[PDB]
């Protein structure tokens, strides 16, 4: 019922006489206290007409102890917070600048209908203060508004207070105007955060290298989001950038990139400023795979992207995406990838006594996608697959099972891009028949013995071996188990026909699959029926395939490179999947 | 039968566990963490009865503590959700308006009244009146 | 009482870190094990609060590795209070000191043989509460003799009763059926209900492996329940919880009747029938309060009886009114009482005097489930629906199952497009029923269907066929949903590609509205998907000479033939060659009707 | 920007957190307890969207920190932040622990207010830091291996064998589970190496206990190092309650119509990768004592009824993941014994899969001989991953 509820004992009876208590050292605890009692949970309700009026003091402590307490009413229950505007209104006059920026980020914080009484005014007060720490929360506090309804004439007031404030004194408080406004100008009317913009230019580009770590990162971001129109407006723009290796290893860094890469669009190399600017790039990028693994992370899914769009920058340095045995998964995933795509023609030397270390280490999910970029390698570089299809035979030789498997079905897409040129080895890839358990190695087998049937006089007793437990197999084996026996039916007879009776008997009729039924008759309609224009259709030359998958579309590719480095850059997605 | 007892706040800590079958300390500790993952997830709008491991627990929280019971499977859910309330109140009369410290610092006059209520897995005494004035005369004893 | 205890804990509170409070602990510990190895004599006020201390301590986690014999001291005092904290100490830090037993041991002898009943009490609550075969050995051959002597008082026969439970439950051998059986039955007449209670469980317990001994409680049960369920308001005072009447021993009585099959006496068979229907009665009967408690207490006698009434499957009136009163409380407030109604319903369902009058509640069971919030309570609802769905039913049923999928939480999807796959197949009296049932089924919640489920059905549809277009269209404004998903294009796409024909007529179903359709989803599905789209496609070129070009070149093109996979790579290649290549009659010996299946 | 921030501790319960924007209430704290402290077979990052919010996090210990929002952030900046935030805690009190969390809730309040304004990461080094936060932070503070072992070819085998165990409800529920396992290594290495060891989280370091036991060899201090006896040993055993991977479901309609048939249709579902086989599959439905006979039917595998088993027993080969399969039984019962309801005892599995139902994953054992001549590159390495039913049961 309201069992365990009174409060004429117990712990907020006794916490109430301590608020009350005129030992302000008694007060202060009281209060610690009852902050630790709301974080776990308790109802500290009935507390709050005795920790409001703890407010009434000389001490700074105590007071902000008190604020604590009405921030954490904030978002949780905003009614609660209200109850004590009339004391945030008369608390941002106090001095102590600590105390005003207090009762401002406060009010702002909250959200209920009226809030604009009272909010409207002393904001507009907090933007005019000698302390640029007051101004630096006022502006941060403009942004908060915002959020709680209204276009706000008056806002259109300080939709202009924010602007006039871009050219202030301080940088913390610029840079928070800008990063407070270019969130702002995310409600989009077509007209905002409009161009004054040399001036808007010039005195961001300064506020930019007095700033602090954060200061320097939203004023990069607002940067890039604006148009250019000429050589010399976009060069000077960049050269003020490029001291930009700097502070947040990477933030920092990657909103440079973003921006040295929009403003990539220039009469390149009459003079070679385009030339030095790409190799300015190499190094900052570079050290970022040295700071923290989740950064790495976010830097790797960026260089990738880069890499699609400007080869050039980190053509030479392959040597950093080389992985360390003791990394993530997550970063040696997309390394491996970067591995692939700067993957020349020179390095593959290296390149691939790499990907050899990795596809016999310990990991196994990062052992068969070693193997499989060993195939990435051969079939984006012929002047080394030769070598890789060696490498393999090494793995294949070492008899690791998954190692062996994935080693196989690589060799296929490599008999495939480079056909008729690996036919000797296919004898030492049947020697391990015995023990292909996955699904996939089979099919890269029988395909295997599908083409190149001939070059077997016992390809044979090779396919009536699977039939035995012609089920039990992933259909994906009994489709290629198919294909490749009417490939053996279109040159051998008699012999065959042992079997392919046997075969052809259960596409058609015992399996139940309705789309393997179909490519079983089909076939049927061929073989059964005439020997010669059953060949044109099934053994027409595959043409060659080339390096398909890897690669993102160029219109999209643009668009994420402008995103260089927000969330789009890692999920690689435009941004209104996620709105 | 029962097979135990929790009192326990929001925040996961005990103020009363009593055993009604063999289980050693991690085990119980163990337990003790389990109920409380389960029980402090579900909003009011559940039942009152939830599976448990092998058995089933019948919980009601007050203001800050859970009340729950673990009891076989065959076991009258209603009947074990009014014990837990029949227990609050004569904690609340012999208290004289129950609050959570009273737990902690009588903790073991709480086994007292339990004792009192419930022994060897099962209802003893359902009575507020009767359970008073035996809690009353043993306070004042020496 | 204990200042000293009082201030302990409170300075444990007021640390400020797990490492403050670990620092006050064992300053204590070192206290206590001083005071204890001391010289000068702790008074009992000291022993007990120390030993006090030291169970606190134990019950916020640490370990406690001495103190147990100065709690055995405190047995042998006189003082209720020492005796009190010496029995918790021991009761809830059990150590296996073959000495300490044997001095518990004494201190219980001396408790129980005295006559005071605090003392027995404390005594006998020890003996429940540990319970160890030592202590069953050293007083369980004497506990039978303090629950039926005519002298001990009733809250010492209470204790007795449920101490002797506990050991024969730990040692039944320690516990034979003497001479004590008719006495402990007599209990159940006693005047105090608490006894009365005590008793009741114990016996039940007894009947278990014990009937026939116990045989006589029958009766008596019967007539203290109807006595309790009939008493007025002036009546029970004592036992009665929210205007409900002695409700937990109502239960127990009805509980122990659950040991035994229908009394055998026609009398009070009778009697308990009268009884029965009073409580069901009682149901209809509107609150005498609004607190919850009240229909809590009520409801707990409620149900109890409905589970005495099902055990005995014997009186089909008493059945049918637990049905309809059960029926009666899926509509309602409480979660509980939903949850228990339910699950209750899914018992008389499998009844022969009850199959039918659950029947009578689909529309009620339907209708909860469709407005139903709480998780525990739908996934009962539907297990419900699946007891009692017969030829009757089913369609009703499914078609409620599948209205339910189209809004369902995804939590249920899964058990329920598992619940219709099987029910379509038990039941459904014809063929053409099963294909509409599988293809919304499919469309609505298709990643959910068996494999054999998509496959099976079109090893039938073959030997009826009769619906391929209706198949066809279904299939159609299936796909044309801008959401539809994986298994719809697989046997969307099959089916189509079959005889799109039927509606490549229909001229807002074109056969290149159909193709640029299929090709929409095309590139996001799966392999095997596209490989089943790449076999549809060149059945295409075939009927529908029509759109042949732009078939064509799609199978031409690059994503097609250099296609990383096999299957996509080698169907590309050999299709766009059938429809090039040989001749049309030859393409039409191809891609036809589809020859069909066998019976297995 | 940053719409929350969020310090859970190794149960999943936020200790402490603070909303920035209103668009992140109950809806984002249970998707990323659900999806990434409680992840079962997905693949980690450090940063994954579900229903279009997004979610950063950082490790510290036994803590999560973990931001929040609905909108296009700046990826790079959120986890800078996050490390500067675990320096300036660090520089109050010390690790960064539930313990150390839990002591400063008033001073973390603080520094978010400050460190943090409305998403923005604000102004925030140490020692700029003093003028705006009053409070203090509280701190709190060989002879198994014989000399001259040569090998031509230096090779290590690990084996992680596991035991899955399971009690499931009827409607699904995890009533109780439990993993066993253990890693057994099998080495022959030149020397004296010293190996480095590495894994993911899923191990920290009848009512079963979360225990890891190590081999005398090992040392703690990240990752295990080791001296390993030459040949096989074990190198750990664990116990583990926490987020287990049920290779299997067992569905099961038990349907008594009347007192004389019974209805008794069962469903199993693979629930890991379709990459994976599942093998030497067994289920074990059981039956009343009173059973004339009994038609079973089913099209995966094979099914036999046992009387002095009073059990129905399916078997099958291979099952791969993602898929389904169904046994049908129609069981007929005569009725003697008239009254006590038939107490069913649960369906039981066996099998066999090649991963690991706690989750644990072998991502390194590096290999250091310091005097002899060889060099980890040169090892041979072999994992494997077997992974069993123990008492493996659902209710029916
Ligand atoms: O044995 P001592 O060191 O002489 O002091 C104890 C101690 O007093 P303090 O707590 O102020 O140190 C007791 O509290 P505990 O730490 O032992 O629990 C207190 O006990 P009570 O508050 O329960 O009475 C007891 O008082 P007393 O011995 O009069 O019962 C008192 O001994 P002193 O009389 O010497 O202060």
């Amino acid at each position: 019922s309201k069992y365990f509820t009174t409060n004429k004992k117990g712990e907020i009876f006794e916490l109430k006489a301590e608020l009350n208590n005129e030992k302000k050292e008694k007060r202060k605890e009281a209060v610690k206290k009852v902050i630790a009692a709301m974080t776990v949970g308790k109802d500290v309700s009935s507390l709050f007409p005795d920790v409001v009026n703890c407010m009434q003091t000389d001490n700074l402590e105590l007071k902000k102890l008190v604020y604590l307490y009405l921030m954490n009413y904030a978002k949780s229950q905003p009614d609660m917070a209200i109850m004590a505007v009339n004391s945030f209104v008369k608390d941002c006059e106090d001095p102590n600048p600590l105390i005003r920026a207090l009762a401002v980020r406060t009010m702002g914080c909250i959200r209920v209908d009226k809030i604009t009484e009272y909010l409207c005014e002393p904001l507009r007060k907090c933007l005019k203060d000698e302390d640029p720490y007051v101004r630096k929360t006022a502006a941060v506090c403009v942004a908060k508004l915002h959020d709680i309804n209204a276009q706000m004439v008056e806002d259109q007031g300080f939709l202009d207070s924010l602007r006039d404030l871009i050219a202030d004194s301080n940088p913390m408080v610029v840079a928070n105007a800008v990063a407070a406004l270019s969130e702002i100008s995310e409600s989009h009317p077509n007209s905002n955060l409009l161009d004054l913009n040399p001036q808007n230019i010039n005195k961001l580009l300064t506020a930019l290298n007095e700033c602090t770590e954060w200061g320097q990162i939203f004023i990069l971001d607002c940067l890039s989001n604006y148009n250019p129109k000429d050589d010399r407006e976009a060069q000077s723009i960049c050269e003020r950038v490029t001291p930009r290796l700097s502070h947040a290893n990477s933030a920092v860094v990657l909103s440079a990139v973003k921006v040295l890469m929009k403003f990539l669009e220039l009469l390149p190399k009459d003079s070679d400023y385009y030339n030095m600017l790409l190799k300015k790039l190499a190094p900052p990028l570079v050290t970022l795979l040295s700071g923290e693994p989740e950064v790495q992370y976010v830097a790797l899914r960026n260089i990738n992207l880069i890499v699609q769009k400007r080869p050039e920058i980190l053509k030479q340095e392959i040597k950093v995406f080389f992985v360390k045995y003791n990394d993530p998964i997550y970063v040696k995933l997309e390394k491996l990838d970067i591995m692939i795509r700067l993957a020349s023609q020179a390095n593959i030397a290296q390149v691939l006594a790499e990907l050899k270390e990795y596809a016999t280490e310990v990991d196994v999910d990062f052992v068969r996608k070693a193997v499989r970029a060993i195939g990435r390698c051969a079939i984006k570089v012929e002047q080394s697959a030769e070598r890789c299809v060696s490498t393999l035979l090494d793995l294949i030789q070492t008899k690791v099972n998954y190692v062996v498997q994935e080693a196989i079905v690589v060799i296929r897409d490599i008999f495939r891009k480079y056909p008729n040129k690996y036919e000797s080895i296919i004898a030492t890839l049947c020697e391990n028949l015995d023990s292909l358990d996955e699904p996939d190695a089979r099919a890269a087998m029988i395909w295997i013995v599908g083409e190149y049937a001939e070059r077997i006089d016992n390809a044979d007793e090779l396919l009536e071996s699977f039939l035995e437990g012609f089920h039990d197999e992933s259909t994906q084996v009994q489709l290629t188990l198919l294909t490749a026996i009417v490939k053996l039916f279109l040159k051998k007879p008699s012999e065959t026909q042992e079997l392919v009776q046997q075969v052809l008997s259960l596409a058609t009729q015992d399996s139940d699959n309705p789309d393997l039924r179909d490519r079983g008759y089909i076939y049927w309609r061929l073989l059964s029926t005439d020997p010669v224009t059953a060949k044109e259709v099934v053994l027409s030359e595959k043409p060659l395939i080339s390096e398909e998958t890897d690669l993102i579309e160029p219109t999209l590719l643009d668009e994420l490179i402008c995103h260089i480095g927000s969330l789009a850059s890692v999920y690689h997605k435009p941004p209104n999947a996620f709105v | 039968m029962i097979r135990f007892i929790l009192i326990q706040n929001r925040a996961g800590k005990t103020r009363l566990a009593k055993w009604y079958m063999q289980f050693d300390d991690d085990e119980k500790q163990k337990l003790i963490e389990e109920v409380h993952a389960v029980v402090t997830v579900r909003d009011a709008k559940h039942t009152n009865f939830v599976e448990f491991r092998n058995f089933k627990i019948i919980y009601r929280r007050y203001a800050g503590l859970y009340f729950c019971i673990c009891v076989d499977v065959n076991d009258n859910n209603l009947a074990y959700l009014e014990a837990i309330h029949n227990f609050v109140e004569v904690l609340n009369e012999y208290f004289h308006n129950v609050c959570e410290l009273d737990l902690v610092f009588n903790f073991y006059k709480v086994y007292t009244v339990v004792d009192e209520m419930f022994l060897a897995g099962e209802i003893r005494e359902t009575s507020q009146t009767k359970v008073l004035k035996q809690l009353l005369m043993l306070q004042s004893l020496e | 009482g204990m200042r000293g205890l009082a201030v302990f804990i409170s300075d444990i509170r007021n640390c400020k870190s797990k490492e403050a409070e670990i620092k006050r602990i064992n300053k204590e510990l070192a206290n206590i094990r001083s005071k204890f190895k001391g010289d000068k004599a702790l008074d009992g006020y000291s022993k007990k609060k120390y030993v006090c201390k030291l169970l606190f301590i134990f019950l916020l986690g640490h370990d406690i590795d001495f103190g147990h014999m100065e709690a055995v001291n405190l047995l042998s005092s006189n003082r209720y209070t020492e005796k009190q904290i010496g029995y918790l100490f021991i009761s809830v830090l059990v150590n296996s000191n073959s000495e300490l037993i044997r001095l518990i041991n004494n201190a219980i002898k001396n408790d129980l043989a005295s006559r005071n009943p605090t003392f027995m009490g404390l005594a006998l609550h020890c003996i429940a509460n540990v319970g160890s075969r030592e202590m069953a050995e050293a007083f369980a051959g004497e506990i039978p003799k303090i629950l039926v002597a005519g002298d001990t008082m009733d809250s010492v026969k209470q204790s007795a009763a449920l101490c002797l439970l506990r050991l024969y439950r730990t040692s039944p051998d320690l516990v034979p059926m003497g001479d004590w059986t008719s006495r402990v039955v007599h209990l159940l007449n006693d005047q105090h209900l608490g006894v009365v209670t005590a008793a009741t469980s114990l016996i039940t317990t007894l009947a278990q492996k014990n009937p026939e001994e116990f045989k006589t409680s029958v009766s008596l049960a019967v007539s203290r329940l109807s006595r309790i369920v009939t008493s007025a308001s002036t009546d029970l005072q004592d036992y009665t919880y929210y205007f409900v009447p002695a409700p937990w021993l109502s239960v127990k009585l009805l509980r122990l009747l659950q040991c035994y099959p229908p009394p055998e006496d026609p009398a009070v068979r009778g009697r308990l029938t009268e009884c029965l229907e009073t409580i069901l009665n009682k149901a209809q009967e509107p609150p005498k309060s609004k607190k919850v408690q009240h229909s809590n207490a009520k409801n707990a006698v409620l149900f109890e009886a409905i589970s005495l009434i099902i055990h005995h499957d014997s009186e089909p009136n008493l059945l049918v009114r637990a049905c309809n009163q059960l029926g009666q409380f899926l509509q309602h407030r409480e979660t509980n009482l939903r949850y228990l109604a339910l699950e209750s319903m899914c018992t008389l369902a499998s009844s022969e005097f009850s199959h039918e009058a659950v029947k009578t509640h689909i529309e009620t069971v339907i209708n909860a489930l469709k407005t139903e919030r709480d998780v525990s309570v739908r996934q009962r609802a539907v297990d419900l629906l699946y007891a009692m769905c017969d030829r009757s039913n089913a369609q009703q049923i499914v078609a409620e199952m599948l209205s339910y999928l189209e809004t369902a939480d995804y939590s249920i999807r899964e058990e329920i497009v598992l619940k219709v796959a099987i029910l379509a197949e038990k039941y459904a009296v014809d063929y053409t029923w099963y294909v509409d049932t599988i293809l919304n089924l499919i469309r609505i919640a298709g990643d959910y269907v068996s494999e054999e489920v998509w496959y099976r059905v079109i090893q039938i549809v073959i030997n009826r066929d009769d619906v391929q277009g209706y198949a066809a269209k279904t299939v159609f404004e299936a796909l044309q949903a801008p959401a539809c998903h994986e298994n719809l294009v697989k046997v969307g796409g099959y089916i189509l590609g079959e005889f799109g024909n039927l509606i490549a007529g229909d001229p807002r179903s074109s056969p290149l509205i159909q193709f640029n359709l299929l090709h929409s989803k095309f590139h996001l599905c799966s392999v095997p998907t596209r490989a089943l789209l790449l076999s549809t496609y060149i059945k295409f070129v075939n009927l529908f000479p029509e759109v042949k070009a732009t078939i064509q070149d799609v199978l031409r093109s690059d994503s097609q033939l250099k296609n990383a996979d096999v299957e996509l790579q080698q169907r590309a290649v050999e299709y766009l060659r059938l429809s090039t290549v040989a001749s049309t009659d030859i393409l039409a010996t191809v891609l036809e009707e589809m020859p069909p299946f066998p019976e297995r | 920007m940053i719409g929350g921030l969020f310090i859970y501790n190794h149960k999943g319960e936020v200790l402490i957190s603070r909303v920035y924007r209103d668009d992140i209430g109950r809806n984002a704290v249970d998707a990323f307890r659900v999806n990434v402290i409680h992840a079962r077979q997905q693949v980690r990052s450090p940063v994954t969207n579900i229903a279009r919010t997004s979610f950063f996090h950082v490790k510290r210990s036994n803590i999560w920190l973990a931001a929040v929002t609905k909108q296009n952030v700046n990826a790079a900046m959120v986890f800078e932040f996050l490390y500067k935030m675990c320096d300036v805690m660090a520089a109050y009190f010390g690790k960064i622990s539930e313990e150390n969390i839990k002591n400063n809730f008033v001073l973390i309040y603080e520094l978010l207010d400050e460190i943090l304004d409305f998403g923005y990461p604000q102004n925030s080094e140490t020692g700029a830091l003093k003028t705006f936060i009053t409070q203090q932070g509280i701190k709190s503070q060989i002879g198994w291996r014989r000399e001259g072992i040569k090998y031509r070819r230096n090779e290590l085998f690990l084996d992680v064998l596991e035991s899955v165990n399971l009690l499931m409800s009827p409607q699904g529920q995890v009533l109780s589970a439990h993993v066993s396992g253990r890693v057994v290594m099998k080495s022959y290495l030149s020397g004296m190496p010293e190996c480095k060891f590495g894994m993911n989280d899923k191990i920290v370091i009848s009512i079963a206990i979360d225990d890891c036991t190590f081999h005398q060899c090992v040392r703690l201090s990240r990752s295990i190092s080791f001296i390993p006896p030459d040949g096989e040993f074990e190198l750990m055993r664990y116990r583990t309650t926490k987020d287990i991977i049920l290779p299997f479901r067992v569905i099961p309609l038990v349907r008594e119509v009347g007192r004389t048939k019974l209805e008794v249709k069962v469903v199993i579902k693979s629930n890991f990768k379709p990459s994976l086989l599942a093998q030497k599959i067994e289920v074990r439905i059981p039956t009343p004592l009173n059973t004339s006979g009994v038609q079973v039917i089913c099209m995966k595998g094979k099914a036999k009824y046992k009387a002095s088993e009073n059990a129905i027993v399916w078997k099958i080969k291979r099952m791969a993941g993602m898929k389904e399969s169904q046994i049908s039984a129609e069981i007929e019962l005569l009725p003697t014994n008239d009254k006590k309801k038939w107490a069913r005892p649960p369906i039981s599995m066996n099998f066999e899969v090649p991963f690991a139902p706690s989750g644990l994953k072998v991502r390194y054992l590096k290999v250091f001989e310091p005097k002899l001549n060889y060099s980890d590159h040169d090892v041979i390495k072999w994992v494997r991953y077997i992974g069993r039913s123990g008492i493996y049961e659902t209710r029916c």
